[PDB]
């Protein structure tokens, strides 16, 4: 964190206070695809049962 | 602001696009930090009389 700063001010010293130096951000866990479900239920059950 | 979300982050393709123009955006986080920095001075100037 120190080094973080001491590239954005370019600089080998640092003052006092807070400089921002990056951004961090969340990323994904996992994939949440969603498609619609069909109505009319197919009748597989028709051969097999 | 987050300027690499703000052209268009979390991406791969995007950020090897982003980069293709340098420091064109860093100016302007730099510079919106420079106003928020002088905002606080301000507000100071105002109130802690």
């Amino acid at each position: 964190p120190l080094s973080e700063t001491k590239c954005t001010l370019k600089s080998f010293t640092v003052e006092k206070g807070i400089y921002q130096t990056s951004n961090f951000r969340v990323q994904p866990t996992e994939s949440i695809v969603r498609f619609p479900n069909i109505t009319n239920l197919c009748p597989f059950g028709e051969v097999f049962n | 602001v987050d300027c690499t979300m703000y052209i268009c982050g979390d991406s791969t393709e995007c950020s090897n696009l982003l980069l293709q123009y340098g420091s064109f955006c860093t100016q302007l986080n730099r510079a919106l930090t420079g106003i928020a920095v002088e905002q606080d001075k301000n507000t100071q100037e105002v109130f802690a009389q």
